[PDB]
């Protein structure tokens, strides 16, 4: 149960969904480890045009989806 | 800016990506999180120059070994992590090695030989056993701690290092 995630500055990530993480608490060590916060991002959820996706959107929702954040 | 492709490989649960985390954020992940794909970039003085490390953290889990050798291919220089507590990582370096060998299709890549969680009791691994590995292959060995950090930049600017020089 993982989501792919595109990062900014050329990098990427794959993350494992634990249940009831929104998607903040979900990338949150990921962009700490990387010196980015949720805030000055927006996260879109790529298509198969891409939908741009609250913060708040719960991660297990999202399970084999792959996800574009990028800086505001 | 020149910009320097490092590979972190090695069994898992040796401390790839808890190295890396130091060498990026100065800061101990102490879980226990598998990586499945990790990439990282950060800006270094090595030497006087500054210049953009992209550090693909690879997983020890060989089940995803198709997403690794994908994006291995094109790293300049591969750090080869085992754990001394764990014998099975430091004689499945031989099997890492071979596939960077395979995937680079190429006898001459840089590599480095990082024995890491020296700072934990009952060290199994020791320190000649070690040594003599990289004696072997003819490339250095670095002991480091994520831990405590002991090791950590050696590991990767030595890296570096050894990627100027095969240029
Ligand atoms: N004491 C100590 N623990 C360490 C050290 N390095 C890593 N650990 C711990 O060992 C475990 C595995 O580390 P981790 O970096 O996740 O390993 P990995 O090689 O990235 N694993 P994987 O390939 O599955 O992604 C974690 O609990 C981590 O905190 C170290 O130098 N000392
Ligand atoms: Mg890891």
């Amino acid at each position: 149960n993982t989501i792919r995630v595109f990062l900014p500055n050329k990098q990427r990530t794959v993350v494992n969904v634990r249940n009831g993480m929104s998607l903040h608490d979900c990338l949150m060590k990921a962009l700490k480890v990387r010196g980015l916060q949720p805030e000055c991002c927006a996260v879109f959820r790529l298509l198969h045009k891409k939908a741009r996706l609250d913060w708040n959107t719960d991660a297990a929702s999202l399970i084999g989806e792959e996800l574009q954040v990028d800086f505001l | 800016m020149t910009e320097y492709k490092l590979v972190v490989v090695g069994a898992g649960d040796v401390g790839k990506s808890a190295l890396t985390i130091q060498l990026i954020q100065n800061h101990f992940v102490d879980e226990y999180d598998p990586t499945i794909e990790d990439s990282y970039r950060k800006q270094v003085v090595i030497d006087g120059e500054t210049c953009l490390l992209d550090i693909l953290d690879t997983a020890g889990q060989e089940e995803y070994s198709a997403m690794r050798d994908q994006y291995m291919r094109t790293g300049e220089g591969f750090l080869c992590v085992f754990a001394i507590n764990n014998t099975k990582s430091f004689e499945d370096i031989h099997h890492y090695r071979e596939q960077i060998k395979r995937v680079k299709d190429s006898e001459d890549v840089p590599m480095v030989l990082v024995g890491n969680k020296c700072d934990l009791p009952s060290r199994t691994v020791d320190t000649k056993q070690a040594q003599d590995l990289a004696r072997s292959y003819g490339i250095p060995f670095i002991e480091t701690s994520a831990k405590t950090r002991q090791g950590v930049d050696d590991a990767f600017y030595t890296l570096v290092r050894e990627i100027r020089k095969h240029k």
